[PDB]
């Protein structure tokens, strides 16, 4: 179930293998949208199946009249969702500065509803979004343990961990929020919060272990651009009490400009700058000497990213290690042809004789719990706590 | 082809340690067991000794002509093993 | 396009005083590890092997000590052979009066080079007998050969209670399994 | 209120001169005590307990040397073995070659790791008798197992005008009680 | 036929001189028209056959009239080609000086059939010369291994390895634009190319802290190289090459500039020209005359005056040391015994007969060839002998 260039490996010798990959000078992760339904999360095929049956009557238009999906795939479901949002963008763009009153109402409709389709999905706890301390739950355990297996590893003159997802929901801050741990996303300030590219540069120093890095390669729920051509960032309550409880209770969509979530809007000069600057970023990093990288919950649909980590692995200091829980499915649709351009990319990338790449399979072996349990911890860390005793006690003092 | 053993090679003539290739041993703790070892190889290395009084149990060292340079091996159990063990006393005495 | 080495360097030669050679250690080195087409493989351990790159021959090298001196660090090791290469292979030859020369790159020997030096004779693969493996890396296979065994002299040892009769046991096995047909008293 | 370590270490490693090692202590009380959660420790004379982080593992040395060189101080030791982490404690091994890297800071031993070093295999717990306690530190229990102790020869010594009735006695009342089935002709 | 001295060696003694010689201070390679054989290159002796097979009336009026070439030496395949044309011009520019519409008429029509003949010789590759990545063939599979070779063999801060020939084709170039290796040949520029003699002093450098280049001396010119009104010599791609003057010159019958084209060695009169020229001899003067020096030589004939007489005056030096390859020795020797031979013939034996620990003479037939030249060098131990990276490109290539 575990492969290192063509032959079997056992779990002892890929358990050791493992933790020499943490010490190196660079190491990161990837995420994609897998990594969440342990925690109330939906899967991209979710969301297609719940739409096609809310929405029966918009989905001939779309298939029919205006070609922006096809057949095979709504009745297989395999439609991206981010790329049919910013068709639909530049639609109606197009449509609202040719004066064409027909069609400006036929969009709305379509963007409103897929907007209340992806935004309903993507609160991991519902109704208790606007209130404070959400990372003390039992839903968010395990990244917190991730967060200190990849931070408590590192020795003193060494980087900081660097965090790439695709996800566009507020776990990763939830559980670095509740450890005491600050993570520099590109924007500064209080009042008024802005995006400066070169706020990934920094790092703090004590004048008598704080910090890791986070990219966002798709947005977030609380970025939005005002009337001025800049963009903005608002706490959680805020952005619901703004304009996250009108799309959910109501047929509310006015402005096209205003949201910076999934991928959407891109056309603008001022929006493209965010996902630029993220993709080239990530591009960058990879590209350094010493680098490690651990993949999990990515499903390999996406063109640029594939083309970006497979020419990555001619400098001869690269390794990578990817999960993937359905692989005997592809090796035998492979195997008597046909299957999608993810099955032929993986599978392809399994049977090279290279060792600095390592697939992991199996149902329930290759789940995100169970990658964070191979990540080891040192001797030293204090593990038993014994302090929620003492707020106890406090608090009972009253 | 011959098998010289000495534990305590000190009283023994180094020729008998000198004209013979291939040895092997475990781990063994005593200082004045070694004189003939120090004496009869030739100049170029006396620094391999030091190493045979802590080995761990199942590791051993073994050097001779059939091997270019000294190694240190680690050897894996052989089976069917050898006999269970010896005589347990604990049932003897449960009598009480 | 051109790469001459594809292994990274760590160090270089500044000083011979005959059998102890001296080598200052790189910056770019942080922990304790370097990566390559095969593995990781560390050499800041004092006690593990190295190697000097000088043309056509590459001279294998056993460190002994390890200390600081702006950080500097320097590292002292014996030579003890040296690696060749004649037909299409490579060969270990067994003598240590060739030493290198003075700015020459240091780099570590991976497992396929390890596995050179503790190899004998490709024809008696299938005449050998295994033994065990390599104990400070736990990755190579060792081999012995029954004709020169009964050539030169051997002799056992060995404490109480560490595998004196498992030993025994285990290469007399093998003997019969392979040549049924000897005479041993 | 995120620590990565609730111990305090004393010092950093120098230089590794083959099997010593070199230690060079902090400025002030820092390099001589510590607290913690469970009590109080110290490193002050040569023949105490001194113990290195090394990630994954944590090496054991013991202390030989103590001097000069505001002044510095270094001491010198020499290594026993290491602890790892098993299922869900830990476990101690009798390997004396590993040694740690340069930089590694150094950290005493509490009773809680000093339990560790001295206890036995897990399964002959409910097979064991309470002797005594350690003599150092006089906080550790010592237990040995039925099995072991009376399955060959086993001796007791002394000299005469020291206690050799005496020691006899009060040793075999202690060790003769329970099971008395023994032979002592 | 391996002969030090004038005393035989064995394989495994070559072999280990030879390694011994490639980690000097200082280390060279000269070639000649005889390592392009095996791209699609030919010799000099069978340029001759086929312009005295396509041109029979030229010979006639050649002869008897002008006296350039003697009637033996055109019965047996002994001419200087390059040699004829640097007359060839001069006859003409004379003729064109002094007026005389006769001469000059009959002389336009010999420099073009002359020219035709030596162009269509040097394309190496036929109708695909302006194409791009000439490289990635199977043709110049030796020359790649020889530039690799020769410049692993470097320890660090030593002298880079420096390249002399007598051709005038583009198959090095060729070779050294697809390894990822830049080579030095004294142009600069890309908009308008010239001749600038100071830069082969330079060198690279990293400023990070690659450093992998060389030298190419071209002795005889080039055909990129041409004259324009001004008095400046500039260099030119292939393909503008080719739809500048080439073309013209191969397919047209009567065509003829004047004094445009550098090769080979064409046009001396000038003072202009010649400078191009005997800085390239004066460097090769200088380089051999170096306390350390270990020189190759490979696919020469040993038909030069010049070249012989400071290669033996080099040898007064107790520290030059040279390797020949000439696959002839017997029938030369045979020639030679009896009331000797041609002139090489002469000049090779009595150079292998000296009593000398320096020289080298190496023979055997297809056994001292280029091909089998190369293998003799050495090879590095830690050089990466494998192919990794096409697997991966492919594999790029294949996604969309
Ligand atoms: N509990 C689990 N743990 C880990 N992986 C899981 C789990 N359950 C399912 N999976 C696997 O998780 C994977 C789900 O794949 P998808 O959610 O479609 O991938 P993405 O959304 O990250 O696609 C990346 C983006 O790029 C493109 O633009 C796309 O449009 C996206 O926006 C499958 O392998 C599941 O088996
Ligand atoms: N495959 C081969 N490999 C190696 N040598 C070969 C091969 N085939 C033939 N040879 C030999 O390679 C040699 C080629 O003979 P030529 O091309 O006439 O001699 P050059 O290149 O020195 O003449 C050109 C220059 O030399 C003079 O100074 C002129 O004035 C020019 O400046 C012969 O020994 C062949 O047998
Ligand atoms: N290769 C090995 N690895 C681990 N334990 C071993 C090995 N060989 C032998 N033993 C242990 O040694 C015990 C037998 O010891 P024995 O060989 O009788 O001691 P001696 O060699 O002193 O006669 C067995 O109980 C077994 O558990
Ligand atoms: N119950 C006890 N408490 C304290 N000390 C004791 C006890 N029993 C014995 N000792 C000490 O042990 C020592 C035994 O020495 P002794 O028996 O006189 O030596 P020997 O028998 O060789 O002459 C005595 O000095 C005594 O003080
Ligand atoms: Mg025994
Ligand atoms: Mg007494």
């Amino acid at each position: 179930s575990i492969y290192q260039g063509g032959n079997k490996l056992n779990e002892d010798d890929f358990r050791s293998h493992v933790y020499s990959l943490c010490q190196l000078d660079n190491v990161g992760v990837l995420l994609g949208a897998g990594a969440s339904v342990g925690c109330g999360g939906k899967t991209m095929k979710d969301v297609w199946k719940s739409f096609k049956q809310n929405y029966p009557e918009l989905l001939g238009a779309l298939i029919d009249k205006y070609l922006l999906v096809s057949q095979i795939d709504s009745d297989n479901n395999l439609v991206n969702v981010e790329l049919l949002i910013d068709e639909a963008t530049k639609f109606l763009s197009v449509a609202k500065t040719r004066r064409c009153e027909d069609e400006e109402e036929e969009f709305r409709k379509i963007l409103s509803s897929l907007y209340k389709e992806v935004t309903k999905a993507a609160l991991l706890t519902g109704e208790q979004f606007r209130e404070k301390n959400q990372g003390k739950k039992d839903a968010f355990k395990y990244h917190k343990e991730l967060i200190s297996k990849l931070i408590s590893n590192r020795q003193p003159g060494q980087s900081a961990p660097a965090i790439f997802t695709t996800n566009y929901d507020l776990a990763l801050e939830w559980a670095a929020e509740d450890l005491g741990i600050q993570l520099f996303n590109g924007f500064s300030g209080l009042h008024t919060r802005q995006f400066y590219p070169q706020n990934f540069d920094l790092a703090f120093r004590n004048v008598n272990h704080y910090h890791a890095y986070l990219y966002k390669l798709h947005g977030s729920l609380t970025w939005y651009q005002n009337d001025s051509l800049t963009v903005n960032e608002v706490s959680a309550s805020q952005a619901y009490d703004e304009y996250i409880n009108d799309i959910i209770n109501k047929d509310d969509f006015y402005r096209g400009q205003h949201l910076i979530y999934p991928g959407a809007n891109k056309y603008s000069h001022t929006i493209g700058f965010v996902y630029g600057e993220m993709f080239r970023r990530f591009g960058e990093f990879i590209s350094k000497p010493q680098t490690a990288l651990f993949i999990n919950g990515f499903g390999f649909g996406d063109y640029h990213i594939n083309r970006i980590i497979l020419g990555a692995l001619l400098n001869p200091s690269f390794h990578v290690v990817i999960y993937y829980p359905e692989l005997k499915e592809a090796i035998t649709k492979v195997s008597k042809g046909g299957g999608s351009e993810a099955e032929k990319a993986i599978v392809t990338l399994k049977n090279m004789a290279f060792n600095q790449v390592t697939v992991v399979g199996g149902g329930s072996k290759a789940y995100f719990n169970s990658f964070v349990e191979h990540l080891p911890y040192p001797v030293l860390f204090p593990r038993d706590n014994i302090v929620d005793e003492l707020v106890e006690a406090i608090a009972n003092l009253s | 082809s011959l098998i010289v053993s000495t534990q305590r090679p000190s009283e023994l003539s180094p020729t008998v340690l000198a004209m013979c290739s291939n040895w092997f041993s475990l781990r063994l703790t005593n200082e004045r067991d070694l004189q003939a070892l120090r004496y009869a190889m030739e100049s170029g290395n006396e620094q391999i000794l030091k190493q045979i009084s802590g080995l761990p149990r199942g590791d051993a060292v073994a050097f001779g002509s059939a091997f270019n340079l000294p190694v240190r091996i680690s050897i894996n159990q052989a089976r069917p093993g050898p006999k269970s063990s010896d005589a347990v006393f604990s049932e003897e005495w449960a009598n009480c | 396009l051109f790469k001459l080495t594809e292994i990274s360097a760590i160090g270089y030669v500044v000083g011979l005083e005959g059998e102890r050679i001296r080598i200052n250690l790189h910056e770019g080195l942080q922990g304790r590890l370097a990566s390559h087409r095969k593995g990781v493989s560390s050499v800041t351990q004092p006690g593990d092997l190295i190697g000097f790159d000088a043309g056509n021959i590459l001279v294998v090298a056993r460190v002994t000590d390890m200390a600081f001196v702006i950080p500097l660090r320097q590292i002292i090791a014996y030579a003890i052979g040296f690696v060749k290469r004649e037909l299409n292979g490579y060969v270990f030859i067994s003598e240590d009066w060739r030493l290198p020369a003075l700015g020459s790159s240091a780099v570590p020997l991976t497992s396929d080079f390890l596995n050179i030096i503790y190899s004998i004779d490709k024809e008696e693969l299938p005449k050998a007998v295994e033994l065990g493996v390599d104990s400070r890396t736990k990755t190579v296979k060792i081999f012995a050969s029954v004709d020169k065994l009964l050539s030169r002299h051997l002799a056992v040892l060995g404490s109480t209670g560490y595998g004196k009769s498992n030993f025994n046991a285990l290469l007399t096995r093998k003997v019969s399994e392979k040549y049924p047909n000897s005479r041993i008293v």
